């Protein structure tokens, strides 16, 4: 009446992953006390774990598997070791033993069913990280994640299942970055697009060198939301291991992150197979545990619990337990399989039933609020199913949880009623004038009116005043007032009706200074020939280069320029503002020459060699601005509206018949 | 009567069953070894063995029931490399020394993890200082590879990549195929490699030979460094049974001149070992050792593991000697190998020690062990010619010796490039046209100065005294400028060097702007005095004004030449294919224009300058049409030519930009214009007074 088991522990003094081992095997002793302690449970039996230390070494665990194999009672199953490394190999060693292992607390994502047949994991892998990330991502809308993992294995499989797994949630990968030492280099590829929620898979200090460069380059929070795997230890983030960020530095940016860890203790409410909850087998625990502690504490006592289990249905099924049990012997392992597929029950860390080979064990979730750790909920495996009220609320930067895509919206432009109506009603106001001295000057044929320059010029060049407010109007137009449809022939009236303001007042004022220079040493026609040199080449415009707005929406900060034609500009507008040019600096250059002279029959020159030098200046500012200052439509008109308006007024008040008493 | 331990995968399913023949020979070797020679003087070496079957489970119950169990062991022998990890990690706990006759895995190169794992079989990671070499000897340095991914093929090109790093060899491409590389050899001609690595097994090399003819990556201008441990015909086995769409035809052909770069494990000399025969007396007997097993190797059918039975002989001969010299040293007083138990730790260091010096030539060669417990081998290439492989030499890893045998067919003769070298080429201005142009430009500058010289007249007659002379001396002078500026625009990179081309270029803009100022502030200037007299109706009013044309130009050009001036903007073109050569030469042209930073700014402003000039030149010389005066009877000529010389200054400046790029046109047009523009206008202005002069 003694079964023995065979267990594997990481003890004795300073070997890495040592508080794995000396933290358990309190939870093993209680679980054996409790289990011999019990009944119709196992009865003619008394589990003894008959268990050697494996310092962290695969030779070591090798060795101790061969001695224990080779003399002493027969062990009728394998406690799995803590260390990938150390279990691993005693995993291949078993299998012509015909012996079932369970682990305890090896998370490795490689434990699979079809490598290791007889590796029944009672806590869950890494993979099982998966699930809860994925979950918050259902939560809090957030369907665009990228992922920064460590080049280990470990970390590896699990990234690799993630991504594979979140392409049917229609969550779409931007990044996946796999560092290897370097963590900021990364960041900065993961940065490089306009990526806020990260899922990373990492080491602790790893994790702590990841969150340095978080820091280094910006990605505090308040924008930038984190998604990371916590199998860490207690106060990760307080040790002083990463470049040079302090505690109270590297914690800025773990803050409003979310970490995913083994849930150490079921929180409900149920009674377990030993017959008492959780809490008081948590008391029992934090009695007999002294300083040592472990997250697999309960795990470990619900390995040795469904090793009960399973020593208990091969002893019902198979009567000659411990009087035929043969290690050669092939059934046994099979039968013990079947003992290890058939457990379901409830341990202190919730319903263990082994499902592939592995436990879907609930998923522990918290997060960093105010320079602490504090838990958030819990993700059911089981019934899949993320309990977020459990815990604290989730605490976000500001009100709102991170967008997955940063939004910035964009409008057209050219507005603001104000800038637009105050230039409407000056235009107004300024045709009202052009009509009132059309209407001075129609009472011609009267002494000096009918000796002076010829009247019938003067209602041309009123004419081309009037006309340039008509084009400062239509200029000024933009595509949110008019249909869009009618872009082009506005341009077009941009364009043509500008022309024409041109033609009938520049040239009225050339006929009369072409006059004056015949005269140093039947005629208005040539203003219409001048219109000639401009209506010809608008059919240009039409006929072969139709207009094609350009929108180019640029620097949109915290709109979108709406252009005229996206033809050949530099090759036809800048031939247009050349001839333009070429008749001013004309105008103004026989001006000069003829400012003296009085030459009666046509008289007020000098006001007309006036208007042409404020003409030639008003035209090559406008055009300056218009070349160069096209930031927006509305900066434009409000600087040359006004220039337009005063250089027109002035011409149409200086040389239509100023007092004349 | 020492014993060891062996395990050999002789009877399994998958992997490397390699002790079919690796039994046997070390059997040979245990004859050699304790019945002919006095190698133990007084012992008989012992091995007892069991199958692995090629997996790590079975190795490990095959090393507990050795390691426990009544006749004593003091060494292991392993085969594959599970094996070979399962035990040689955990020996150091019965502090054992594990031989491995046949584990070619990177990753048992670590002594943390195997403390006491000596390998006589080298590592997949040998054939990459080979490569490399070959690599550095053919002047290559743009290289492919082409993995498979098993574990064992990434840890090879890794150690390929790192030591690639420390020879200035750049890896362009990395693919990486599982079972079928189409997806991974057709990228291989994306980013365009010539010299490609396979780091795959052969049934992968099948199918990546078939995969490169109708993808057509051989010939002249590939290089393929395929693993040199394939069967003789690798190519011509296993062709139905795959999904091998190709022909044995085909198969062949692109075989051809690729190199195979392997790890020696048979005596390429007719020295005699060690063992007291050589490697083809070994050989001989161990084909007549096997047919007694039932294998038909007469007619081929070789058994699995034929090619390493050299290394298990080795292996048991190695550790015969080290116990040899173990127990040569431990005479040194009473502990001797009979009484070895897995605690004695001194016994184990001692055959460590022993087994560390180890030299000796045996079938496969000279045996000896790295400090990490791998085989010192040497590296042998061969390549393969019309379906056969001729050896080109072998390499000494260790020490650099490359022992050569000049048998590399290279098809065409010359070693392949590893890339399309390009050449850039500077296209020029035809030196007949820029001589013939040099020539009229001379022509030009002496007639232009026999005119200045024949105006010594100036006061001996009234002809050119009532010509405003000075005037027409500007116009000469300027044209002499702007001629030497038209010389100067024909002088490209061709006949200056690059880093004082900039010099030129500069130089050519400010005389011709200076020359063109000063052409016509006695053309147009003097046009402008004129009608200003017929108005207003002498010498100052005309120099202060060519004066001020002169500082507002000169302020531009020199604004231009410090603030942004010109360095260098060569252009491009199609890669253009070169005459004859037979060979990846790519010929590039490059043209010599002149840019800079705001280029536009500048050239709009000058030209704007000088448009504005020749507008007012033109209009004025047509109110200019008959007001001759007397002091400047020359004002209907000057003036004939101002339309000449406008005309041709508003067409060859617009149409220059849209044939600027054609190199030789565009200066045959800028020099002509130019030539006109200054021969008309000096002919109508100074042939007349000539004429007039004299008659
Ligand atoms: C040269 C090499 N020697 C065998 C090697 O040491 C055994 P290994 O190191 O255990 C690698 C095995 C992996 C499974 C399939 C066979 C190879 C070899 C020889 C023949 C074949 Cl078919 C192969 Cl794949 C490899």
């Amino acid at each position: 009446s003694d079964v023995y088991i065979a267990g594997f522990f990481p003890y004795g003094d300073g070997v890495e992953n040592s508080y794995t081992g000396r933290g358990v095997m309190p939870s093993v002793k209680l679980a054996l006390g409790h289990v011999n302690e019990h009944g119709k449970i196992l009865a003619n039996y008394r589990l003894h774990m008959w268990w050697n230390d494996t310092q962290c070494n695969a030779a070591v665990g090798v060795k101790s598997f061969f001695d224990m194999m080779h003399s002493g009672p027969n062990k009728v199953m394998l406690f799995g070791a803590a260390c990938t490394h150390v279990t691993d190999p005693i995993a291949k060693a078993s299998k012509h033993w015909h012996l079932t292992q369970l682990s305890y607390a090896d998370t490795h994502p490689m434990f699979t069913k079809d490598a290791f047949p007889n590796f029944f994991r009672v806590v869950p892998s890494e993979n099982a990280f998966n699930a809860p990330r994925l979950a918050l991502l259902k939560e809090f809308n957030w369907t665009r994640v990228g992922t920064v993992y460590q080049n280990e294995p470990r970390y590896s499989l699990p990234h690799n299942h993630m991504v594979a797994d979140l392409d049917a949630m229609e969550v779409e990968v931007v990044e996946t970055q796999s560092f290897v030492n370097d963590v900021a280099e990364s960041l900065k590829k993961l940065r490089e697009k306009d990526v806020r929620i990260i899922l990373g898979n990492f080491n602790e200090h790893f994790a702590r060198k990841a969150f340095c460069e978080a820091y280094k380059l910006d990605m505090y929070g308040r924008a930038y939301q984190w998604l990371i795997m916590a199998t860490y230890s207690t106060d990760w983030w307080n040790v002083t291991q990463d470049s040079e960020c302090s505690v109270e530095e590297i914690a800025t940016a773990l803050e409003g992150a979310i970490l995913v860890d083994l849930l150490p203790l079921s929180t409900s409410g149920d009674i377990t197979v030993a017959g008492i909850t959780a809490d008081e087998y948590l008391v029992e625990y934090d009695r007999l545990r002294g300083t040592e502690y472990s997250r697999f504490h309960g795990y470990t006592y619900d390995g040795i619990w469904a090793a009960a289990l399973a020593i208990q249905y091969v002893a019902e099924k198979r009567e000659d337990l411990l009087t035929h049990f043969d290690y050669r012997v092939k059934d046994w392992e099979s039968v013990f399989l079947e003992a290890l597929r058939n457990t379901s029950f409830e341990g202190v860390t919730g319903p263990v039933r082994f499902y592939n080979n592995e436990r879907k064990a609930n998923i522990l979730i918290n997060q960093f609020q105010l320079g602490q750790m504090e838990k958030i909920g819990e993700y059911h495996s089981q019934k899949s199913h993320l309990d977020l009220s459990l815990g604290k609320p989730v605490k976000w930067v500001g009100k709102t949880p991170p967008k997955d895509r940063t939004l910035i919206y964009i409008e057209h432009s050219q507005v603001n009623p104000t800038i637009y109506i105050v230039s409407a009603s000056a235009s107004v106001i300024g045709v009202i004038i052009a009509t009132v001295f059309l209407a001075f000057n129609i009472k011609y044929r009267n002494q000096r009116y009918i000796k002076m320059s010829s009247p019938h010029l003067n209602n041309l060049i009123i004419v081309g005043c009037m006309i340039t407010y008509l084009s400062i109007i239509f200029l000024g137009l933009d595509t949110t007032l008019s249909s869009v449809a009618a872009f082009p022939y506005i341009c077009t009236a941009r364009a043509w009706i500008l022309m024409a303001g041109f033609s009938l007042s520049f040239g009225a004022m050339f006929s009369k200074t072409w006059r004056v220079h015949s005269i140093f040493t039947q005629l208005f026609m040539v203003v219409g020939v001048l219109l000639a040199i401009d209506i010809a080449i608008i059919t240009t415009w039409q006929i072969a280069d139709p207009f094609y707005r350009e929108t180019k929406q640029l620097e949109p900060l915290h709109p979108e320029n709406e252009y005229c034609q996206s033809e050949h500009m530099t090759i036809f507008v800048s031939i247009i503002y050349a001839y333009k040019g070429l008749l001013l600096v004309f105008g103004a250059f026989l001006a000069w020459e003829t400012r003296h002279v009085s030459i009666p029959a046509l008289n007020d020159s000098k006001h007309i060699g006036f208007s042409v030098y404020n003409v030639f200046i008003t035209c090559l500012a406008g055009a300056a601005i218009s070349l160069v200052l096209s930031d927006r439509k509305d900066l434009v008109f409000v600087l040359l509206s006004f220039f337009i308006i005063f250089c027109t007024t002035a011409t149409l008040c200086l040389v239509f018949v100023p007092k004349l008493v | 009567e020492l014993h060891i331990g062996g395990i050999f995968p002789i009877a399994g399913k998958g992997g490397w069953q390699g002790g079919q023949a690796c039994m046997p020979a070390t059997r040979l070797a245990l004859d050699d070894v304790n019945k002919q020679p006095n190698l133990l003087p007084g012992f008989k070496l012992i091995l007892h063995s069991n199958d692995s079957e090629c997996e790590p489970g079975l190795g490990a119950s095959v090393m507990y029931n050795l390691l426990y169990n009544k006749p004593q062991k003091l060494m292991l022998l392993a085969g594959c490399s599970t094996v070979c990890t399962t035990v040689a990690e955990a020996a150091k706990m019965w502090n054992l020394i594990v031989l491995c006759y046949g584990a070619s895995s990177p990753a048992l190169s670590d002594r943390k993890r195997f403390p006491t794992l000596f390998r006589t079989h080298p590592s997949a990671t040998v054939h990459n200082p080979t490569r490399i070499k070959l690599m550095k000897k053919f002047g290559w340095s743009r290289v492919a590879i082409l993995q498979q991914a098993e574990e064992v093929f990434i840890s090879t090109v890794e150690d390929l990549e790192n030591r690639c790093m420390e020879a200035g060899v750049e890896i362009v491409t990395r693919q990486s195929f599982l079972s079928d590389p189409t997806d991974a050899v057709r990228n291989l001609r994306r980013q365009d490699a010539r010299i490609i690595v396979g780091l795959f097994y052969v049934v992968a090399a099948r199918r990546v030979l078939c995969e490169m003819y109708k993808q057509q990556l051989y010939g002249r201008a590939h290089v393929w460094f395929f693993i040199g441990w394939y069967e003789d015909n690798w190519y011509e086995v296993n062709l139905k049974a795959e999904g091998i769409t190709c022909t044995v035809e085909q198969m062949r052909i692109a075989a051809e001149g690729h190199l195979t770069t392997e790890a020696l494990m048979w005596n390429q000399n007719n020295q005699t070992t060690i063992s007291g025969m050589t490697a083809e007396e070994f050989r001989h007997r161990l084909n007549q050792a096997l047919i007694e097993e039932g294998y038909d190797i007469n007619h081929d059918r070789y058994p699995e593991g034929y090619q390493e039975a050299p290394l298990a002989y080795d292996a048991v001969w190695s550790v015969a000697l080290a116990f040899n010299k173990t127990m040569e040293r431990l005479t040194t007083g009473k502990k001797s190998l009979r009484d070895f138990t897995y605690t004695d730790k001194e016994i184990a260091d001692e055959i460590y020690a022993a087994m560390n010096s180890t030299q000796f030539l045996g079938v496969s060669g000279v045996v000896a062990f790295s400090s990490q417990g791998d085989r010192i081998a040497l590296t042998q290439i061969e390549q393969m010619i019309d379906g056969k492989y001729e050896k080109l030499g072998y390499y000494d890893t260790q020490l650099d010796n490359l022992s050569w045998l000049n048998t590399e067919q290279w098809i065409g003769g010359k070693v392949p490039q590893d890339r399309t070298i390009v050449t850039h080429v500077l296209r020029t201005v035809s030196l007949p046209l820029f001589v013939c142009m040099c020539t009229i430009s001379s022509c030009g500058i002496f007639v232009a100065f026999a005119l200045i010289i024949f105006n010594i007249w100036n006061k001996h007659r009234r002809v050119i005294q009532s010509s405003h002379p000075v005037c027409n001396t500007i116009m000469l002078f300027g044209v002499i400028i702007c001629l030497i500026s038209v010389i100067l625009l024909g002088i490209d990179g061709r006949f200056v060097s690059p880093e004082e081309y900039p010099k030129i270029c500069q130089a050519r803009a400010w005389l011709l702007s200076t020359g063109f100022t000063l052409a016509y502030g006695a053309m147009f200037s003097k046009v402008w005095r004129v009608h200003r007299f017929t108005t207003k109706a002498e010498p100052w009013k005309l120099y202060t004004m060519v004066s001020g044309l002169l500082s507002i130009d000169l302020v531009i050009l020199l604004s231009w030449q410090i603030f942004d001036p010109l360095q260098r903007y060569l252009e491009t073109f199609p890669l253009e294919d070169p005459v004859s050569t037979t060979d990846d030469i790519k010929i590039r042209p490059e043209l010599e224009h002149c840019e800079s930073q705001r280029n536009s700014m500048w050239l709009g402003l000058v030209y704007g300058f000088k448009g504005l000039i020749l507008v007012f030149g033109l209009f004025l010389a047509y109110e200019t049409r008959s007001i001759k005066v007397k002091q400047i009877n020359d004002s209907r000529y000057v003036g004939m030519s101002i339309y000449n010389v406008v005309v041709l200054c508003l067409i060859t400046a617009p149409v220059g930009m849209v044939i600027a790029s054609q190199q030789d046109a565009s200066f045959a047009f800028v020099a002509l214009a130019v030539i006109f523009c200054c021969f008309l206008s000096m002919l109508l202005i100074f042939v007349p007074k000539v004429i007039e002069v004299i008659r």
